């Protein structure tokens, strides 16, 4: 009858919707897996735990001299040691060549910061005592702004840096 | 009243609801000022003349997040998911424990509130170390949240007293929802309890010198995902079991409602790395595993969409609506208890779509920590959950107090829910669009007025929303106090039954309900999924602790 | 048949697809 007809017809269509639903979610998983097998995957932070002492990173080791923070580690590869701190980035600016693989190694001497490079997929949290490692290749020369996008205290809204990508 | 001697659970429920709506009012006063800020308009000089204890944008944002997303939502969950099962079973909760629950929540709130008002815990509702708040904040928040463990016991007690008196009977539908809701929350709560007892409390008291921020975030987001299902499920309970009656219809399936709730018990907790896609020192394989489980936790809401839609269509046809769209106009759009949750469900369509993008691992690098994320979650908690809670006052407050709602109060209610809904949709456009233009969340951007020139158009939307939602808030305050400070009482409305829906039954129903009634089995499975999803990363992290000093940067 | 409920899940499905393919496109443009 009409309530029992309704109920049978409602459940029949709900079974199809649920099968379509799973099919769609499975296609999204396939399209995500594809991103993991391309160069676009370098913006995923390294899983390795790489521990540092935030109390000495400004006095000893590769963050202590910002003018020597850009190191050639490969024939078309540079590693950049970046400090995010209350309230700025060192070095400033970061100067790198177009077309090279850049390995950013970012740490904090104080609180958590963001490292978000406007126009790119570089978007990583920076934890004191830990190194966040991301890689990217800049295809276009010019100036790219670094935005701090994790609340770090009262100076947060003014915490900006600069990458200059040279031809 | 003779009412409260027979049904004292009515007065305890009322104390939860009112304390929650007071928290919502105070938290929401900061909302319009934050929307004006995301429109490049600095109104904080004016707010500081009216509330001179406010020292900063970020102290306001801390009060906003804590009072709206932690305090209001918890106290609503505690009111609905203890009272509705009690009334369905026609049984009295342990009133000693129910009053204890309330006093824990009230004392936790007062203790946490003190350092928040005095500018000693401007760390936001996520309180990520090494930003170091006052010990009273962590202690107060700890006690507030643990009040829910008493809630859990009260409902498990109700269920086992009913089962002992009805051997061989299946759990009734509302009590079933509340049981798997409270068992889910027990598992969910353990991350934050562990973060508080092992780390934040001893650190805050000066008994350890530092905390490992990667450990703290990992334990936080154990609780931090499922707390949003904790906010949602009491709204879903009303939308499944009460809204169909208010629409003029019936719930079309008891089993597909139970199954949605069972999938939330299983899939709500083991998902938290979707908040940690951009964190160092978590293996990308585990991030992919959490992103797949996150896509699965969407399924019970995709199912809810179909079950609810089919039940509203049924009600509309029974009320004489014809064709593909005439069922919509036949629904009772004059009844605020109907309109509020339905507008909430409409905004939840784009809200849910944003959630699925956020879950998809590498796509999160586009949106993480931008204005996109507040755009997403205002459609989920600030619209669906809050509008459902506002609508429930049209049937729940007469049922607890015997105070009637005038025709004039009804019409004012309709204006409030329409303006709240429209303001949230307008703000959603502004924040999603600003987010795609790289505008950060959690930022006093009105203090750097030339930094985001590309966002001038979406900023106009955020100004409009701020004004519309300011008006909605003032009308809501006036309406709520007109009903609570009204002198007229009619005790036969306090004795009336709750408007529970009837269900359409089918031959299938009995065999699927008894498999889902094996609650001990399904709880075991949910617990095992948490161990597998978290255990291997936590042994990694705890093996390699790197605690760091605390900072005050405000 | 629940034709009204079908029209609702059609609009839900199109919203999900527009959101998801739109952001997928942005991710590769920024990549
Ligand atoms: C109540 C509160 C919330 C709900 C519900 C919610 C749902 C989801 N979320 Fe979320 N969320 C994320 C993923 C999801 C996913 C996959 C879902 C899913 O559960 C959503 C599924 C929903 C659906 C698939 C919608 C179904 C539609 C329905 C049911 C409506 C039907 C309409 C009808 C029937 C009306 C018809 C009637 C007529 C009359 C026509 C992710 C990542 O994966 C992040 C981190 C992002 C980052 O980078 O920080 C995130 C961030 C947040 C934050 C910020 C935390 C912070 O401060 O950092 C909050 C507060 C929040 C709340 C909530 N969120 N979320
Ligand atoms: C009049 C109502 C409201 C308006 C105009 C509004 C506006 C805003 C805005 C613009 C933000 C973003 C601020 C930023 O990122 O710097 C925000 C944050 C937030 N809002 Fe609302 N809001 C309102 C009501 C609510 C309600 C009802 C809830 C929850 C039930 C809520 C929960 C939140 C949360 C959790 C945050 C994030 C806090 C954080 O990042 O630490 N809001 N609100
Ligand atoms: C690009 C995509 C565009 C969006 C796609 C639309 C949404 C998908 C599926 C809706 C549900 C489909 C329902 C099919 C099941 C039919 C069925 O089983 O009905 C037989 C029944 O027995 C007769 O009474
Ligand atoms: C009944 C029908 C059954 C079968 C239906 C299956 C649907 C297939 C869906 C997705 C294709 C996945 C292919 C992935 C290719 C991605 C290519 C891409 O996105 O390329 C742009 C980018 O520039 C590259 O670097
Ligand atoms: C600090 C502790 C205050 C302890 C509070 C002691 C008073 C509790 C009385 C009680 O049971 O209150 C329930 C309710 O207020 C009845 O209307
Ligand atoms: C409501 C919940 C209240 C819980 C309080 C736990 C407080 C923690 C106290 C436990 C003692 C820890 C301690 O002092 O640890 C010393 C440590 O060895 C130095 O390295
Ligand atoms: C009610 C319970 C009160 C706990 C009383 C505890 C009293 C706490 C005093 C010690 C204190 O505040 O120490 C802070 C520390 O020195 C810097 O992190
Ligand atoms: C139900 C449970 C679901 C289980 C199946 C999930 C797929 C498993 C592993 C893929 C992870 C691959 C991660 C590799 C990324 C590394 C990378 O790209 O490094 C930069
Ligand atoms: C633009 C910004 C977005 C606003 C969206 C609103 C959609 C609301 C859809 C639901 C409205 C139904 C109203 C209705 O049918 O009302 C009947 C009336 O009472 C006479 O019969
Ligand atoms: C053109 C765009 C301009 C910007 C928008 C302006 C803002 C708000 C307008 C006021 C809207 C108030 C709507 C009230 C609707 C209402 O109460 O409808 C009751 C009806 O019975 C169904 O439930
Ligand atoms: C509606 C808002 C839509 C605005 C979308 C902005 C487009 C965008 O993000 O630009 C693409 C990419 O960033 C540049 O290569
Ligand atoms: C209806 C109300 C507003 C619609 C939206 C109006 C948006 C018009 C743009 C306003 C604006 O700010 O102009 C951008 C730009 O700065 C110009 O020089
Ligand atoms: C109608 C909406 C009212 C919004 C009016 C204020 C919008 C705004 O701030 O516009 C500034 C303008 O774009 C630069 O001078
Ligand atoms: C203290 C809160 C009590 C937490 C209760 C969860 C453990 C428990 O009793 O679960 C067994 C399951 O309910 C089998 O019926
Ligand atoms: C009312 C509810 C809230 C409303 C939410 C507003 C945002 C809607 C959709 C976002 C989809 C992404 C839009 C970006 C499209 C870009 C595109 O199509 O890509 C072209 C190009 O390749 C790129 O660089
Ligand atoms: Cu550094 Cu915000
Ligand atoms: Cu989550």
């Amino acid at each position: 009858v009409d309530e029992h007809k309704a109920h049978k017809a409602i459940l029949a269509y709900e079974k199809g919707w649920l099968a379509f639903s799973l099919a769609m979610l499975f296609v999204f998983i396939a399209l995500i897996a594809y991103t993991l097998a391309t160069h676009t995957a370098g913006v995923i932070p390294a899983g390795k735990l790489e521990r540092v002492d935030p109390t000495t990173v400004r006095q000893e080791g590769p963050w202590a001299d910002p003018a020597q923070a850009v190191v050639q580690t490969g024939p078309n590869q540079y590693t950049v040691y970046v400090l995010a701190f209350a309230f700025g980035y060192q070095p400033n600016p970061i100067e790198v060549p177009q077309g090279a693989e850049i390995v950013f190694k970012i740490t904090s001497p104080d609180v958590i910061h963001g490292f978000h490079v406007e126009g790119t997929n570089i978007n990583v949290e920076v934890l004191p005592g830990e190194v966040s490692t991301v890689r990217y290749t800049f295809k276009r020369p010019g100036e790219y702004r670094i935005i701090c996008n994790q609340y770090c205290g009262l100076g947060h809204q003014n915490m900006f840096g600069t990458i200059v990508v040279k031809e | 009243s003779r009412v409260y001697e027979a049904y004292p659970e009515k007065k305890a429920t009322l104390y939860f609801l009112v304390l929650g709506f007071l928290a919502l009012i105070v938290g929401s006063l900061f909302g319009p000022f934050q929307a004006l800020n995301y429109g490049n308009v600095d109104a904080y000089p004016l707010l500081k003349r009216l509330l001179p204890f406010v020292q900063s944008y970020y102290q306001g944002l801390t009060l906003h997040g804590v009072l709206n997303a932690i305090v209001f939502t918890q106290l609503f969950a505690q009111a609905i998911m203890v009272y509705l099962p009690a009334r369905e079973l026609n049984m009295r909760p342990n009133m000693g424990l129910m009053w204890l629950s309330w006093w824990m929540a009230f004392i936790g709130l007062v203790v946490a509130a003190l350092p928040l008002l005095a500018n000693e815990a401007t760390v936001l509702y996520t309180f990520y170390p090494p930003l170091k708040g006052h010990w009273a904040f962590y202690l107060g928040a700890s006690v507030f949240v643990l009040s829910t463990w008493v809630s859990i016991y009260i409902v498990l007690d109700l269920w086992r007293r009913w089962k002992a008196a009805n051997p061989g009977k299946v759990t009734p539908l509302v009590t079933y929802m509340a049981v798997v809701f409270w068992l889910m929350w027990f598992l969910a709560s353990l991350g934050l309890v562990l973060e508080a007892v092992l780390f934040l409390l001893p650190w805050s008291f000066g008994l350890v010198e530092g905390v490992d921020p990667l450990v703290a975030r990992t334990l936080f987001w154990w609780t931090g995902h499922p707390i949003v299902y904790f906010w949602l499920l009491p709204a879903y309970a009303i939308i499944y079991t009460i809204l169909p009656k208010q629409a003029g219809g019936k719930l079309v399936s008891d089993p597909m409602a139970r199954l949605a709730f069972l999938l939330f018990l299983l899939l709500s907790t083991p998902v938290g790395f979707h908040h940690q896609f951009a964190d160092p020192g978590i293996d990308p394989t585990w991030k992919m595993i959490h992103s797949v489980l996150t896509l699965f936790v969407a399924v019970p809401s995709l199912m809810t969409a179909f079950t609810v839609a089919a039940s509203l269509e049924f009600a509309g046809r029974l009320r004489g609506g014809r064709g593909l769209f005439g069922w919509i106009r036949a629904l009772p759009w004059d009844n605020p208890a109907f309109v509020a949750p339905v507008l909430g469900l409409l905004g939840f369509i784009p809200g849910g779509a944003g959630g699925i993008v956020n879950a998809s691992f590498t796509l999160d690098y586009v949106v993480h920590n931008t204005a996109w994320v507040p755009g997403h979650f205002h459609l989920q908690v600030a619209s669906l959950v809050t509008l459902t809670a506002m609508g429930s006052l049209y049937w729940l407050l007469p049922n607890l107090t015997g105070k009637p709602i005038s025709d004039a109060q009804r019409r004012l209610g309709l204006a409030v829910v329409w303006l709240w809904f429209l303001g949230m949709m307008i703000m959603a456009v502004g924040l999603h669009w600003a987010g795609l233009l790289n505008v950060p969340r959690r930022a006093y951007i009105a203090q750097v007025p030339d930094a985001y020139p590309h966002a001038a158009v979406p900023m106009v939307f955020n100004v409009l929303a701020g004004i519309v939602l300011l008006v909605a808030l003032l009308l809501f305050i006036y309406g709520l106090f007109s009903v609570l400070l009204s002198r007229e009482r009619k005790p036969e409305l306090a004795e009336a039954p709750l408007p529970f829906a009837e269900v359409i039954s089918g031959p299938e129903d009995r065999r699927l309900v008894l498999a889902m009634d094996r609650i001990g089995f399904w709880f075991a499975v949910a617990a095992i999924l948490v161990v597998l999803a978290y255990g291997p990363t936590l042994v990694q992290l705890f093996g390699h602790l790197n605690p760091v000093p605390g900072w005050r940067l405000w | 048949k629940p034709k009204g409920a079908l029209a609702v899940i059609l609009v839900l499905t199109l919203t999900i697809l527009v959101f998801w393919l739109g952001v997928y496109a942005v991710f590769f443009a920024r990549g």
